[PDB]
RNA sequence: AAAACAGUGAAAUUGUGUGUGGACCCGAAUGGAUCGGGCCCGUCUUGAAACACGGACCAAGGAGUGCACAUACACU
């Protein structure tokens, strides 16, 4: 054999590498997240992160593992259809009926953001008809339409957890 | 101005909390780890509540990166003090600076 | 041939140099220090009041016991001093410019004295007897020297 | 040039990050001009390092070799084998799933078009593929 | 005593320009004040940071070798 192979090639047997390469990858792997339950179709919900954050929005459903579907109120806070990880919502203990008939799917709502959109804004068909629905839960009841309005804003003077929401 | 929004958005959704030494002895510093406080909590029981909650420094000033996400993994001691870790180190200068723990929880590796 | 220190258009640019000259090295830059980033005329006009006694050159690098005196304080020190020697030379060859700009049909105004720089030259070995039977040194220590004027962009 | 082993791509980044940028400077190399920065072992009687106190630096040792696997390979995945002859390709016909060829630096322009239009044919990656034939 | 090529042209050391610091090293970082640990090496000595000695700075040179005579081990 020629002598630049004789000498240099011998370090290592490189054809175990393969199986390292396994078990390495196992091991930084990331580890699993649960999906929650404690969420039914039309619970309000507080939005914590990213543009939309301290808005009440009414949730619709699951949609892709930890993606979750929620819409505000384009005529009264003009937030429309939207998706966000199921982690980022504060649960309260109201709920509409509603009842929609089909799936819809939206843009997501990244808790990294670089700037506002101020203006620019415009309804589809579905934003329409799912406000038209949801409008008729909130016209019938007496403070409900301001509420949606206010900005949710955490008590400064005692713990968060003795709370009740 | 997006700095000024921000800041407003933060503020009316977190609790508030200081940072105010590393995890340290007597002698011997262990930078990877820091230690807060947080506004009305004020015992051992009350704080393990917090433990795994998402936690964020903010810093407009920076040329680099406007925020460091962390994480809150202990209680520390038994007047409501807790240990965290960021996706950097904490530099001693930064030490005295406010943060803002978000109620939410989330898994060790994503920081 | 010559390599000078740095890099300036031969265009709007005029230039000199001179190797082992016999002025003193630490008492020239000191002299070049000041005069640096002035303009032609200012300059040859301050070098002809230091030759009068009417203005002084200010020391900074090479200055440990120099005398105080109230001619420092146009430039917000204390120290200075009078070299002669050295003065007549830089004065002698800042002149010769002027004459190379008028040549080569620059203007004999708006020239700005952009690079200057004094190096160590070779000693000159010399001999002093002492006491016990001894000898002990008494060399001369010369100096290299470059120039480079540029015409303002205004 | 960005190119990788097909067989780690997957890992390389983890790998790459995962090495040491330690160095071991001799003691007082910052202290005289005179001692260079290549290791030798303190061997004094009264040697703050030899005793190893704490504030001292550290002292190389087989505790800091890596593993067996990662040892010697290149950042993208594969390990080099030096070339000078057309005749030196023909060893790395069997082994071209984990190593790679760089031409020896005296062999000049005129040879090393030749080593390159072989290394085409064979399929080896050649890692100094530029070199001096940029012009 | 010194002194080879009218080659190549390192380090100590100097001037000018541009950057970073106030003796410097190790660990960890910021947009930014810095935090923690470390006394000067070599050598004789029970014991050295020492009010023990040698060391201003850089290059090059610079100290267990050869033979004879018995010997134990390994190899033929
Ligand atoms: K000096
Ligand atoms: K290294
Ligand atoms: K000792
Ligand atoms: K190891
Ligand atoms: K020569
Ligand atoms: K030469
Ligand atoms: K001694
Ligand atoms: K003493
Ligand atoms: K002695
Ligand atoms: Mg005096
Ligand atoms: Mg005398
Ligand atoms: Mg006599
Ligand atoms: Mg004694
Ligand atoms: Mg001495
Ligand atoms: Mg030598």
């Amino acid at each position: 054999q020629r002598l630049n192979i004789s000498n240099i090639k011998n370090y290592y047997t490189a054809d175990d590498i393969p199986a390292f390469a396994e078990k390495l990858l196992e091991l930084h792997k990331p580890a699993p997240i649960e999906l929650r339950t404690d969420l039914v179709q039309g619970n309000v919900v507080v939005v914590l992160e990213g543009e939309y954050a301290s808005y009440r929005v009414v949730y619709l459903s699951r949609t892709e593992d930890n993606k979750a579907l929620c819409m505000g109120l384009p005529s009264i806070n003009g937030i429309g259809l939207f998706e966000i990880d199921e982690r980022f919502l504060l649960r309260t203990s109201i709920v509409l009926d509603i009842r929609l008939d089909k799936k819809y799917r939206a843009k997501e709502s990244k808790r990294s953001f670089k700037k506002f959109n101020t203006k620019e804004k415009v309804l589809t068909k579905e934003e329409n008809d799912i406000e038209e629905l949801l409008l008729k839960e909130i016209e019938n009841e007496k403070f409900m339409k301001k509420y949606f309005e206010t900005p949710y804003e955490i008590n400064n003077t005692v713990d968060f957890y003795e709370i009740n929401h | 101005m997006e700095v000024i929004k921000k800041i407003e958005l933060k503020e009316r959704v977190c609790a508030k909390g200081t940072l105010y030494s590393h995890k340290r002895s007597k002698k011997n510093i262990y930078p990877r780890y820091s230690l807060i406080t947080i506004e009305n909590v004020k015992t051992r029981e009350a704080a393990m509540k917090y433990v795994g909650n998402a936690v964020e420094l903010f810093k407009p000033e920076s040329t680099k990166e406007e925020s460091i996400h962390g994480i809150i993994k202990a209680v520390h001691g038994r007047s409501g003090a807790v240990r965290a870790k960021f996706s950097r180190n904490i530099s001693p200068v930064e030490m005295g600076s406010k943060v803002y723990i978000k109620l939410y929880k989330m898994n060790e590796d994503e920081i | 041939a010559h390599k000078y220190s740095c890099d300036i258009s031969e265009a709007t640019s005029v230039r000199s140099q001179y190797n082992n000259i016999k002025i003193k090295f630490k008492n020239t830059r000191e002299v070049c220090n000041i005069i640096k980033t002035m303009e032609l005329n200012k300059a040859i006009a301050y070098l002809n009041d230091v030759l009068r006694f009417k203005k002084c050159i200010p020391v900074f690098r090479f200055a440990k016991k120099c005398g105080r005196t109230p001619q420092a304080k146009e430039f917000g020190t204390d120290k200075g001093k009078w070299p002669v020697k050295s003065v007549a030379f830089v004065k002698k060859m800042l002149e010769d410019l002027l004459v190379e700009a008028e040549k080569k049909g620059l203007g004999t105004s708006e020239l700005v004295i952009k690079h200057i720089q004094v190096n160590q030259a070779p000693k000159i070995y010399g001999r002093k007897h002492g006491a016990f039977g001894r000898i002990k040194p008494y060399n001369k220590s010369p100096s290299h020297i470059e120039v480079i004027a540029v015409k303002r962009e205004h | 040039m960005d190119i990788v082993n097909p067989s780690l791509s997957k890992v390389i980044d983890i790998i790459n990050k995962g090495k040491s940028k330690k160095q071991f400077k001799r003691f007082q190399s910052w202290r005289v001009k005179r001692v260079s920065e290549s290791w030798r072992k303190p061997r004094g009687i009264d040697n703050r390092m030899r005793r190893k106190f704490g504030g001292a630096p550290d002292m190389p040792g087989i505790g800091y070799k890596k593993p067996n696997a990662i040892r010697f390979l290149l950042p993208n995945g594969y390990r080099k084998i030096m070339v000078a002859c057309v005749k030196d390709l023909e060893a790395l016909i069997s082994l071209n799933s984990f190593y790679c060829a760089e031409i020896r630096h005296a062999v000049g322009s005129k040879k090393r078009i030749e080593i390159l239009e072989r290394a085409e044919e064979l399929g080896i990656l050649v890692i100094n593929k530029e070199g001096k034939l940029v012009k």
